[PDB]
C-alpha cells in the first residue's frame, strides 16, 4: 500500500536508511579457522538482514510465510551481493570484513572457495567499471530480495516495477540518455543471474561442509531451506 | 522455526 | 559487424537462426521406469546440443569470440538454453511440459524420476510466468542469446568489451520490439525488467538440474554421451 | 574436447 505510493526519491531515501552495518569479524591460519571467522560473521550478519528485510517497501505487506520464504532462498545472494559492494574499491581483494580483508590466495585454504572467490571478485571488478553507485545497489539488493523466491504475487511484481521505475530515476538523475538508461538497468540485472549462479555454488559446498565447523542454528536452517 | 520468530517482531 | 546491424536486422537473423523441434524416441509399448524416463530426456538433449551449436555459430558477434571463448559460453549455459527453449514451447499447454510433439509430461510424470518434479514445477511456473506475460518470439529468441552470451562472461579483457556491445545491442533490439508493439516508455523499461529477472530463475532450475544431473550419471541411471558427460563435467564439480 | 570439435565443423 504505502510502498506503492512512495516516489523515487521516497524509495532510495527509505531503502538508504534500511541499510545494514558493516560487521566486523573475531579476527586477531588453517581450514577451520577460516570457515570459522566467515560462519560467525555470515551468522549475525543474517540477524541484521531479517531486520533490513522488514524495512524494505512492500515486504511486511506480505504473510509470514513468504517472508520466511523469500528470505531463505535470497539470502546468501544478499550476503555476496554486500560483500561485492564494499569490496569495490579494493581490486583481488575481499571486503568481508574491515579488520578482514582476503585475497584470492587466501581463499585456496579452504577446498573449493578459491572458485568462489573468484566469480566474486569478478563480479566486484564488474560494479568497479560500472561505477556502480550506492544508490543502484541498494535497488539490486531489494530487488534480489523480492525476486529470488517468487493477491501476494501480482503486490510483490507491483514493488519491483517501483524499484525498476526508482533505478531508472536514478540513471536520467545521472544524465543518462534514454538508450543509456535501458542499457545499464540491462546490465546491472544480468550480473543478478552471477550473483544468483554464485549462491547456488556456495551453497552447494555449504551443505557439504556442513561436519568441519560449528554452524550456528539459524544458520543450519537456513541451510536446510536449499535441500 | 528461528527465521520465522525473528521476523515476527 | 554484429554492432551495425539495425534492430529488424537482429530480430530476422534471430528468427532465421532459431534450431528445429526435435521428436523424442519416445516408446509407447513399454511403462515408464526411472531410466527410460532419463533415457529419453538424455538422449533429446544431446541431439538439441548439435543444433545449438550450430545455432550459436549463427548468432551475431559469437563467431568473433576465440574457440575457447565459444565453448566455455556453451558450456556454461547449455542447460539454460534448453530450459527456456522447453517453457517456451509449453507454453500454449498450462500444467505440461513439451519436451517433444510426441513428449508432453506432467507434474506426476516427472515422479518417475528422483527429484525431478521439483524441477519440473519450476519450469511449469516459469512456462506460466511467460504465458502471463504474453512473451513474443521475437522477444523470446533475445533473451536466448542473452544466455548464450552473458552466462560465462563473467568467468572469463578485449573481447570480454566485445560481448558486453553485442549484449547491448540486445538490449536496444528488445526495447524496439516493445516500442513498436505499442508500450509506454514506462511499460518498456518495467517488461525488459521483468523478462531479464526470469533470466535468474533460469540460471537457478539450470543450476538444481546440473547438480541432479551429477548425482543420476554416478548412480548410472543412463548412458550419456561423450558429447553430454563433457558439458556435465565442466559445471561439475564442485562440492 | 568433442565441443571444441563440433564447433568448428
Ligand atoms: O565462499 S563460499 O561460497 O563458501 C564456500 C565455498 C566453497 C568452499 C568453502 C566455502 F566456505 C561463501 C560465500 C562467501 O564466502 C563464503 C561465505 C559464507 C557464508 C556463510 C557461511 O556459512 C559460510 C561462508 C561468504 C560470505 C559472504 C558474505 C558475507 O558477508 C559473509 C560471508
Ligand atoms: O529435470 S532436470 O533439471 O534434470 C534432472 C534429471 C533427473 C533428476 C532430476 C533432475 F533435475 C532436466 C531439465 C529438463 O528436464 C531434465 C532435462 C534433461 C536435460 C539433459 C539431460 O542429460 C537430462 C535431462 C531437461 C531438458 C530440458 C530441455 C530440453 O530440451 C531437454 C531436456
Amino acid at each position: 500500500s504505502l510502498a506503492l505510493s512512495l516516489t523515487a526519491d521516497q524509495m532510495v531515501s527509505a531503502l538508504l536508511d534500511a541499510e545494514p552495518p558493516i560487521l566486523y569479524s573475531e579476527y586477531d591460519f588453517s581450514e577451520a579457522s577460516m570457515m570459522g571467522l566467515l560462519t560467525n560473521l555470515a551468522d549475525r550478519e543474517l540477524v541484521h538482514m531479517i531486520n533490513w528485510a522488514k524495512r524494505v517497501p512492500g515486504f511486511v505487506d506480505l504473510t509470514l510465510h513468504d517472508q520466511v520464504h523469500l528470505l531463505e532462498c535470497a539470502w546468501l545472494e544478499i550476503l555476496m551481493i554486500g560483500l561485492v559492494w564494499r569490496s569495490m574499491e579494493h581490486p583481488g581483494k575481499l571486503l568481508f570484513a574491515p579488520n578482514l580483508l582476503l585475497d584470492r590466495n587466501q581463499g585456496k585454504c579452504v577446498e573449493g572457495m578459491v572458485e568462489i572467490f573468484d566469480m566474486l571478485l569478478a563480479t566486484s571488478s564488474r560494479f568497479r567499471m560500472m561505477n556502480l553507485q550506492g544508490e543502484e545497489f541498494v535497488c539490486l539488493k531489494s530487488i534480489i530480495l523480492l525476486n529470488s523466491g517468487v493477491e501476494e504475487k501480482d503486490h510483490i511484481h507491483r514493488v519491483l516495477d517501483k524499484i525498476t521505475d526508482t533505478l531508472i530515476h536514478l540513471m536520467a538523475k545521472a544524465g543518462l540518455t534514454l538508450q543509456q538508461q535501458h542499457q545499464r538497468l540491462a546490465q546491472l540485472l544480468l550480473i543478478l543471474s552471477h550473483i544468483r549462479h554464485m549462491s547456488n555454488k556456495g551453497m552447494e559446498h555449504l551443505y557439504s561442509m556442513k561436519n568441519v565447523v560449528p554452524l550456528s542454528d539459524l544458520l543450519l536452517e537456513m541451510l536446510d531451506a536449499h535441500r | 522455526k528461528i527465521l520465522h520468530r525473528l521476523l515476527q517482531d
